[PDB]
């Protein structure tokens, strides 16, 4: 995910460490970016990875079902979430539960999803309407025509467009370095296993810990990852 | 199976010694194993198998062990079992039937269940703070998962969802032989129609059904159980 | 101590040759006495699997069709127990090859399901019915195909046995063979004329029951 972090450092990391660029560059505040494509990997692990490098909290809206039955009867309830966002200024918002390929009926699904479309409309009307604190942004995630409906609801005023990048070479090396700083040669194994997702290397590590634990090796060798490649190629 | 006993094996009993492994391997294996299957009671044969294979303590608690008019003794009990788990031996906590303490409720007239589920949220934050350098292994199974709250089944808490609708024919032969090998057997006791029909009809806790057949052989009038108590124990329970 | 109330059943069970011959030669009535389980010395004698004792009881002329309260004939005892010579004696005396027990099963079900080659060949040689169905409408091919008895299914197909017996639910023996991922029984039964079109009450095809691409070679062996 090289394009997402390279294009996300100046969109999210701008009000975090270098706010002088707002005045020295004459640019505005990016209200958010919508991620469209196959929800394989990088929709939550990267939002919580960058949200973990920022040491910030994570607040969810949960506009899906079961909220009208579990939590009383249900309500709109975005201003209380904006007060919680006011208290916890560094609040990252991301839709993950409603991100499904099932919202394609366009008759009832366009309305049930159009309630969350209204939620982000009024969120962009409060954020675009006034700015009290920084680090208040929203990230969208949809797969069906509702992406084109989001483009129909974002008249090019305040929006960002980032396409889901394939697991490119650098897109795996940099995500393995960032995901490796939290914890053997990772370069050649980052070179010799192309796949379809971004966290597939992390899947190789999870599928390799049982062999580093089974063989009781002090360090994960290249043969362990070589077996884990076959394991993910048999499970996937 | 072959994945249930292997995943629960290496994810439960292998990390049950030399605690430094949890951080020597990096990503600690998830301790949350959610079993399913509402035909029978179940959730007992595997707890006994672990109770006999692994030589450690087992502090089992019915899901309503703290549902009272008071609010205390919750963090006292779970904190004492935690401190003895990381102090003496990592006892596996058996919390069955969480649906009684996981039922949705909005009204304030029943603030006792909402209060003890707010305590369940308190210990939920405790286990949120119990992911780094802690000896804890809590198995949590139930019979119905349609009414379970999304905060329990959230990733990072319960990462294993094993389904058990019916055991295969070989597991039927093993689950019948492991109980009929100790009890009185005979030639009329056969596993052919009892491997064919109980594979058609959905039924869990086969060992408990054979124990019910023991309650049908407790008369001591017939020294060896026969097909009458088996098929009768099938049609009744 | 004693596993049975009748002494002749503890003698027939414990294998006391001279004591069973002393008790029966001392009193002919003790041979055909009934117990709480409605069994005689022939049932336990064939249960233990002793040749000389069942040849003495059958020598005196004990009724071979003596059933218990359920209907367990002695041929179900020698066939289900796995004793060749005892089946040779019972068939030698004229036992019913198609006797009906409590669930209507036949000695071919228990003999074939236990992978007993000689007992199945000798029972089917005497005139057994391969298409005989129990009260559950299941034949010996459901059990033989459920436990993995490949050679038993093959020797059943030597005697021109049907392979499309519907069960009480409607599942064919191919559904029970493919249910347990038996590749050899699937290729054998389908390669010998198994009908995949016969469905059960659940409306499930043999291709959908088996997983792992086994339905692909099922339909491949059906078209080919």
């Amino acid at each position: 995910l090289d394009k997402q972090i390279k294009e996300i450092k100046e969109v999210i990391e701008l009000p975090v460490k270098h706010p002088e660029l707002f005045e020295a560059l004459g640019i505005a505040q990016p209200k958010g970016v919508l991620l469209y494509g196959p929800p394989g990997t990088g929709k939550t692990l990267l939002a919580r990875a960058v949200a973990h490098h920022t040491d910030c909290t994570f607040i969810r809206v949960s506009g899906s079902e079961l909220v009208q039955k579990f939590i009383g009867e249900g309500a709109r309830m975005v201003r209380e979430l904006f007060v919680m966002a006011r208290e916890h200024a560094p609040s990252i918002i991301f839709m993950d539960e409603i991100d499904s390929i099932g919202s394609s009926r366009l008759e009832g699904g366009s309305g049930g999803d159009s309630e969350v479309q209204r939620t982000m409309l009024e969120l962009l009307n409060q954020l675009d309407g006034f700015e009290a604190t920084k680090n208040i942004k929203v990230i969208m995630a949809t797969n069906r025509i509702d992406i084109l409906d989001s483009a129909l609801l974002r008249p090019g005023r305040i929006d960002r467009k980032i396409e889901f990048p394939p697991p490119n070479e650098e897109a795996r090396l940099d995500i393995l370095k960032i995901h490796s700083r939290k914890m053997i040669n990772l370069r050649k194994i980052a070179e010799l296993m192309p796949g379809a997702s971004g966290a597939e290397v992390k899947g190789v590590c999870t599928e390799a810990g049982m062999y580093a634990l089974r063989e009781r090796r002090v360090h994960v060798t290249q043969e362990d990852f070589e077996m884990a490649v076959a394991k993910v190629m048999q499970k996937d | 199976m072959d994945i249930q006993k292997q995943e629960v094996r290496e994810a439960v009993e292998l990390p049950l010694t030399h605690f430094e492994l949890y951080k020597q391997i990096g990503i600690d294996p998830p301790r949350g194993v959610l079993m399913y299957g509402p035909p029978g009671c179940g959730k007992t044969m595997l707890a006994k198998a672990v109770a006999h294979h692994t030589t450690a303590a087992f502090i089992r608690v019915v899901g309503s062990e703290f549902v009272q008019k008071y609010l205390g003794e919750g963090p006292r009990m779970v904190r004492d079992v935690f401190r003895l788990a990381k102090e003496n031996a990592p006892a596996i906590i058996f919390i069955d039937e969480i649906d009684a303490i996981a039922t949705k409720r909005f009204d304030a007239q029943t603030g006792a269940d909402r209060e003890v589920q707010r305590i369940l949220l308190e210990l939920l934050n405790q286990m949120d703070g119990f992911d780094q350098n802690v000896n804890v292994k809590v198995i949590m199974a139930t019979n119905r998962a349609d009414t379970l709250d999304p905060a329990l089944l959230r990733p990072g808490r319960l990462d294993r969802k094993i389904e058990f609708p019916l055991p295969d024919r070989r597991q039927k032969r093993l689950i019948f032989s492991t109980i009929t090998s100790k009890m009185n057997l005979s030639e009329e006791v056969d596993l052919e129609d009892y491997v064919a029909r109980p594979d058609k009809i959905s039924g869990a806790d086969i060992n408990s059904i054979c124990q019910e057949s023991g309650m049908l052989a407790v008369r001591e009038n017939r020294y060896i159980v026969l097909a009458k108590d088996f098929e009768k124990a099938y049609k009744t329970v | 101590g004693c596993v049975s109330n009748l002494m002749v059943c503890n003698l027939a069970y414990s294998g006391k040759l001279e004591e069973l011959k002393e008790s029966i030669l001392a009193d002919k009535s003790l041979a055909t006495r009934t117990d709480q389980d409605s069994r005689t010395a022939l049932h336990w004698a064939c249960s233990a699997g002793h040749t000389e004792i069942v040849e003495f009881l059958l020598q005196l002329g004990v009724p071979v069709n003596d059933k218990d309260d359920a209907g367990w004939s002695p041929l179900h005892i020698a066939a289900s127990a796995g004793r060749d010579e005892i089946v040779k004696a019972l068939l030698g005396k004229g036992a019913q090859v198609n006797a009906v027990n409590q669930n209507g099963c036949t000695p071919l079900h228990y003999a074939a399901s236990k992978n007993r080659h000689e007992i199945a060949v000798m029972l089917l040689e005497g005139g057994a019915n391969p298409d005989a169905k129990d009260h559950y409408e299941a034949t010996a091919m459901h059990r033989a195909a459920a436990k993995g008895n490949l050679k038993m299914i093959h020797i059943l197909l030597y005697y021109k046995a049907s392979t499309n017996i519907q069960d009480t639910e409607g599942n064919t023996p191919l559904h029970l063979a493919c249910d347990e991922e038996r590749v050899e029984e699937a290729k054998l039964l389908v390669s010998q004329g198994a009908s995949i079109y016969i469905e059960n009450k659940e409306e499930k095809t043999p291709l959908q029951v088996a997983k792992g691409g086994l339905g692909l070679i099922l339909k491949r062996m059906v078209e080919g």
